[PDB]
């Protein structure tokens, strides 16, 4: 298993896979009990008050002032029990991922992907960035540094904007400069959304109710494969996007969508970054990865004592699939860049992760979203790491049965209706 | 990001 432990929020602290924590937010805050669940990843059920410190409040503005596709909640995620069903779902998650060779082609890559250290300001010196670790609370009450590439923290005021979350550098675009960062994704496994059979309805923003349900695995696989592109630092800029001129819906309102989306959903969808645009990325995080490779030749010494520096330069040599020459000289070869990145971006998408899960999912990120469910996947009578919803030898087993949300109603409460919001 |  992904998850050698079977947490239990209650779990007393140890201090080392089970501890309070804080997290680098350039600010002050209290300890939260975070679960190590692998190695490089941690989970924090938590609603994220902490990323970014003017999102602190999860009380929900006026009913006049919300926008479209958002639900509000602010007592989610406040209990014991709630805490310990959040863990629960996340580790189930994992392992549903985990169980499918591009999940664990994905999760392997994500593991590997430790961020750079490039937070030396002397070029001879090898040194970690503060911001890609958290500060554990040790069983004397002291606080030790800890390097980890992926945090999985519950969702701010609202409670479906999932995304990446990653704390940045005064000079340094460490999600596209090749160096990587320690990724904070908000998430929950215990709400999902509905989307439409018929691509007609899907995309459309005035029909549908919302028939089928998004399998959670595959909206966390999602955000995992954003997670990778900004761990190995080659997330497209957001400034770069797709003036959307497929969909009436989308050009009547101007609305843009970016690569880095398009990208990750991949299918057709990538298609709608043309060739040139394409190799002039491609270009530009190759010459990135030779930055990097030419830094951990001018590393003469290593900043700490916790690994050596022989130890940190194979770390990234492996990362990277660098090349190493006679005397010892790194160097970014270009057929293993080119299969990385390949891998990383075309073979790690959400229409790729359809195809191993062999479940119902929007054919497009240009759509509507329906409605959003509340669910509860860590029962096994609800949810496995194998089928997801469509058990088994049962009459969810077929056609999708078990995300029909009309055959399957037991396992949804729909709570919000987006249809015609828009 | 899952989108509209
Ligand atoms: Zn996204």
């Amino acid at each position: 298993p992904f998850v050698n432990k079977q947490f239990n929020y209650k779990d007393p602290v140890n201090g080392v896979d089970i501890a309070y924590i804080k997290i680098p937010n350039a600010g002050q805050m209290q300890p939260v009990k975070a679960f190590k669940i692998h190695n490089k990843i941690w989970v924090i059920p938590e609603r994220d008050t902490f990323t970014n410190p003017e999102e602190g409040d999860l009380n929900p503005p006026p009913e006049a002032k919300q926008v479209p596709v958002s639900y509000y909640d602010s007592t989610y995620l406040s209990t014991d029990n709630e805490k310990d069903n959040y863990l629960k779902g996340v580790t189930k998650l994992f392992e549903r991922i985990y169980s499918t060779d591009l999940g664990r082609m994905l999760l392997t890559s994500i593991v590997r992907g430790i961020p750079f250290w490039g937070g030396s300001t002397i070029d001879t010196e090898l040194k970690v960035i503060d911001t890609n670790c958290i500060n554990v609370i040790q069983p004397d009450g002291s606080y030790r540094s800890e390097e980890l590439n992926l945090v999985i923290i519950g969702p701010s005021a609202d409670i479906i904007q999932f995304e990446c979350k990653s704390f940045g550098h005064e000079v340094l675009n460490l999600t596209r400069n090749g160096y990587g960062s320690t990724q904070y994704i908000r998430f929950s496994p215990d709400f999902t959304f509905g989307f439409e059979e018929s691509l007609e309805v899907d995309t459309n923003p005035l029909l549908g109710a919302g028939k089928f349900a998004t399998d959670p695995a595959v909206t966390l696989a999602h955000e995992l494969i954003h997670a990778g592109h900004r761990l190995y630092g080659i997330a497209i800029n957001p400034n770069r996007v797709f003036k959307v001129n497929t969909n009436a819906y989308y050009e009547m309102s101007g609305l843009e969508v970016s690569f880095e989306e398009l990208r990750t959903f991949g299918g057709h969808d990538a298609k709608f970054i043309d060739s040139l645009q394409e190799n002039e990325f491609r270009l530009y995080y190759y010459n990135k990865f030779k930055d990097i490779a030419s830094t951990l030749n001018k590393a003469k010494s290593i900043v700490g004592t916790t690994a050596s520096l022989q130890y940190m330069k194979n770390v990234f040599k492996e990362k990277y699939l660098l090349s190493e020459d006679t005397s010892g000289k790194f160097s970014v070869d270009k057929l293993k860049f080119d299969k990385l990145y390949k891998m990383l971006t075309e073979i790690y998408t959400e229409d790729n992760f359809v195809k191993f899960f062999k479940v119902l999912n929007r054919k497009t990120y240009l759509n509507f979203d329906k409605a959003v469910f509340k669910i509860n996947i860590v029962p096994k009578v609800n949810y496995t790491i194998y089928d997801g919803f469509n058990l088994r030898n049962t009459n969810l087993a077929a056609n999708f049965n078990g995300q029909n949300t009309e055959i399957n109603n037991m396992n949804f409460t729909k709570l919000k209706n987006f249809t015609g919001l828009f | 990001r899952r989108g509209m």
